[PDB]
RNA sequence: UCGCUACUACCGAUUGGAUGGUUUAGUGAGGCCCUCGGAUCGGCCCGCCGGGGUCCCUGGCGGAGCGCUGA
RNA sequence: GACGACCCAUUCGAACGUCUGCCCUAUCAACUUUCGAUGGUAGUCGCCGUGCCUACCAUGGUGACCACGGGUGACGGGGAAUCAGGGUUCGAUUCCGGAGAGGGAGCCUGAGAAACGGCUACCACAUCCAAGGAAGGCAGCAGGCGCGCAAAUUACCCACUC
RNA sequence: GAAACUGCGAAUGGCUCAUUAAAUCAGUUAUGGUUCCUUUGGUCGCUACUUGGAUAACUGUGGUAAUUC
């Protein structure tokens, strides 16, 4: 699964793609409107916390 | 289906006194909702192209009416299917002519030009009387008008002469035995004569008699009498031949003698 | 839905009729309100031609009137005792028209006292002394007989009524469909209706 | 009467076949009503900053009960 | 002047109700009822009258003047063909009334719908697929298959009536 | 002045005759037992020099083979 990251501050976004499910466990078994740290996303996100805002399914 | 109100009117089913042809096309103008009943009205479109010949097709009526030329009781009507009716006074300023809708004696409307010092008042027939809130007495005429504070002697079936810039009734004729009357329903349509009688069958359609200027008498229903004069003296002007309803054996003779086959 | 059509049921002769059309909307049914007692819960429904219509569930207060004295006061509703059509509405305390209820009767006491300067159903003379006697006896001398003798020869509350205030609960009859006006109003029992319903309650239950 | 050839309907082992409608008993999708439920989103109550005035009122950032209240 | 708005009237209606009026059948003579059938009292519900529906009570209502059941290649009427006088047969069909959008059912929105050129579900059909899913209703106008003795072009245009 | 929010209309019109025999329908009457968009006429007096937050079109990133998603 890919991600659609957004930054409401300056108004920009980027569709990133990951495959190592290791960096995906931060989301699994969670709901919408919850917040979570992106520390497991990579070295570039350290003090980064982001809110899950929904998405699409397989089949859309 | 019918689940709501209809809005078209078929040419055959239209009223007869509109004197419409048969082979133009399937529909007829279908007068819009107004103060006059659907069978008793005459839409403005039928008055300008079938009678006065001013226009030729529906669009010409629409672009005559849009320029704000036509006035129905002082006000300026822009709806071409507006339901004009008995005692309404069309005024065409740009020409300087006026008309009064009155039944001709064959039982249909006809053009009847009136003097502009007359087209300032119209008659109405009283339909209801009631005391509103706080004790104010009201009035309802045949064309839906509501007059507040009328004189406390005007009652049902009477006639009242109003003005077109104020309402505010001026004179009133009282329904009783001896006054003039014009008849506005059924077989005797457009006849005139003194009332001369009224029988009263309680709970059903009281009957009224009349008597022409030639002895001819003809009953009617009371809900079809319309007083237009104090007695033998009609207030409003009258069409030629004055509701006398001559028989066909007389209509033939006048046609032959006048030999009205040309001009 | 549910419907109030005539055509679903058979004619004088006992013969069936075959269905004439699908159920129309103007034959509409909708379910019962079943007003209980409790804190207010009024819903609304849209009926033919706009025209809000307030359905009432869980009512508590009623604008009851006292015909002889021309009084009428918003009063708490205590209970239902007798239902003249079906009895299992008093077992479940549903509050419909021409029910029979017990109300609180306090504001009528207050009005009667303050108007006639007299006591209604009391127990003793100890509780009336610390307060509320400052209202029964006054500064007044002019007024205090100039009008309060006009209030004498008239304070003759009936025995059947007077016996009720000693408990503070009055028998009343609903005169409004709660399920269509949201309100539960009515009047308080007088005269011979009182004897009727006293007999009926004592007869059936208990 | 018996015998020939054509045609028409009848009874009938099969307890014929199909089709459609009735109907007791049992299950019963979906909407409406009611009694609950409460994902989630707000506002007012405590700091720092900017405006007024004598610490309060506004606007914003953050956090403590998130207390209460609304949908 | 345009717009909006409470209530009253008026208009276009709509809804319910009164009297009289129907083709064939006795190889249909008794029917109707706690699964409301006729009536009374009080309510529920509904836009209002009403067994319309619930609770208690009474035992009623219809029939040889044809009830009730069955059949109709039965949608009703204005009308059509023939016709000395009387009649017989026809009326799917351009005007008026009713009913229905494959069959049954439920509802949203609205002044107005139990609406299908609206939505939801079952029944019967049928289309697309990456087999996860999605989509449908010509008894509107043309057109096609089928059915049958039996019925026209997948044209043009809002100029006329509205 | 495209688009888009808002209002209105889409319940008329057209097509067919399966159902349906006191039903539908016709003439006759009644709503004093009801509702009524619209039109027509009445009715309009027990921070104010003007309040609140939040959406579409538009910009930008998207998912499914597929749809007026
Ligand atoms: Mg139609
Ligand atoms: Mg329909
Ligand atoms: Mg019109
Ligand atoms: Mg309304
Ligand atoms: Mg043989
Ligand atoms: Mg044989
Ligand atoms: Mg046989
Ligand atoms: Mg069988
Ligand atoms: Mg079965
Ligand atoms: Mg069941
Ligand atoms: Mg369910
Ligand atoms: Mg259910
Ligand atoms: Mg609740
Ligand atoms: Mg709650
Ligand atoms: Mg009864
Ligand atoms: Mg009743
Ligand atoms: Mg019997
Ligand atoms: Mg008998
Ligand atoms: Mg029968
Ligand atoms: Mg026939
Ligand atoms: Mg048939
Ligand atoms: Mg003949
Ligand atoms: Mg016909
Ligand atoms: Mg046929
Ligand atoms: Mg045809
Ligand atoms: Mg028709
Ligand atoms: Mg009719
Ligand atoms: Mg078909
Ligand atoms: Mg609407
Ligand atoms: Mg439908
Ligand atoms: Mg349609
Ligand atoms: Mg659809
Ligand atoms: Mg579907
Ligand atoms: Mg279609
Ligand atoms: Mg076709
Ligand atoms: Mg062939
Ligand atoms: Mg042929
Ligand atoms: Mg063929
Ligand atoms: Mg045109
Ligand atoms: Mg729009
Ligand atoms: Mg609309
Ligand atoms: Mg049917
Ligand atoms: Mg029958
Ligand atoms: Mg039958
Ligand atoms: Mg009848
Ligand atoms: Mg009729
Ligand atoms: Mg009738
Ligand atoms: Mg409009
Ligand atoms: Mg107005």
């Amino acid at each position: 699964m890919k991600l659609n990251i957004s930054f409401p501050a300056t108004g920009c976004q980027k569709l990133i793609e990951v495959d190592d499910e290791r960096k995906l466990r931060t989301f699994y078994e969670k709901r919408m409107a919850t917040e979570v740290a992106a520390d497991a996303l990579g070295e570039e996100w350290k003090g980064y916390v982001v809110r899950i805002s929904g998405g699409n399914d397989k089949q859309g | 289906m019918a689940r709501g109100p209809k809005k078209h009117l078929k040419r055959v089913a239209a009223p007869k006194h509109w004197m419409l042809d048969k082979l133009t096309s399937v529909f007829a103008p279908r007068p819009s909702t107004g103060p006059h009943k659907l069978r008793e009205c005459l839409p403005l479109i039928i008055f300008l192209r079938n009678k006065l010949k001013y226009a030729l097709t529906g669009d010409e009526v629409k672009k005559i009416c849009m320029q704000r030329f036509i006035k129905i009781d002082g006000k300026v009507r822009a709806d071409i299917t507006y339901p004009a009716g008995f005692m309404d006074v069309i005024s065409i300023d740009k020409t300087g002519e006026n008309f009064r809708l009155i039944y001709d004696t064959k039982g249909r409307f006809a053009v009847h030009r009136i003097t502009p010092e007359e087209a300032k008042y119209k008659l109405c027939k009283v339909r209801k009387i009631f005391v509103g809130t706080k004790g104010i007495p009201h009035l309802v005429t045949h064309d839906a008008r509501t007059i507040r504070y009328p004189d406390p002697l005007i009652k049902m079936n009477d006639t009242i002469q109003i003005d077109l810039e104020t309402g505010k009734i001026t004179d009133f004729i009282k329904f009783d035995t001896g006054n003039l009357c014009m008849v506005t329903g059924g077989a005797n349509l457009g006849r005139i004569g003194v009332i001369t009688n009224r029988e009263r069958h309680p709970g059903s359609f009281d009957v009224v008699h009349v008597k022409d200027a030639n002895g001819n008498s003809f009953a009617t229903r009371l809900s079809n009498i319309f007083v237009i004069g104090k007695g033998n003296k009609p207030w409003i002007s009258l069409p030629r031949g004055k509701g006398i309803r001559l028989t066909i054996a007389e209509e033939r003779d006048k046609r032959l003698a006048a030999k009205q086959s040309s001009g | 839905g549910i419907s109030r059509d005539n055509w679903h049921k058979r004619r004088k002769t006992g013969g069936k009729r075959k269905p004439y059309h699908k159920k129309r909307k103007y034959e509409l049914g909708r379910p019962a309100a079943n007003t209980k007692i409790g804190p207010r819960r009024i819903h609304t429904v849209g009926v033919r031609g706009g025209n809000k219509k307030y359905r009432a569930l869980r009512l508590d207060v009623g604008n009851f009137s006292w015909g002889s004295e021309c009084c009428t006061r918003k009063t708490r509703i205590i209970d239902v005792v007798y239902n003249a059509s079906n009895n299992e509405l008093v077992r479940t305390k549903t509050l419909v028209k021409n029910c029979i209820v017990l109300i609180d009767s306090t504001p009528y006491r207050q009005w009667y006292e303050s108007h006639y300067a007299l006591p209604l159903g009391r127990k003793k003379g100890a509780k009336l002394t610390p307060e509320e006697e400052e209202i029964l006896n006054k500064k007044r001398s002019k007024k205090i007989q100039k009008k309060y003798d006009e209030r004498k020869k008239n304070a003759k509350i009936s025995s059947l009524l007077e016996e009720q205030f000693q408990q503070g609960k009055l028998l009343a009859c609903i005169a409004s469909r709660p399920g269509q006006c949201g309100r539960a109003d009515g009047y308080v029992l007088e005269g011979k209706e009182l004897e009727f319903y006293l007999r009926k309650i004592k007869a059936r239950k208990g």
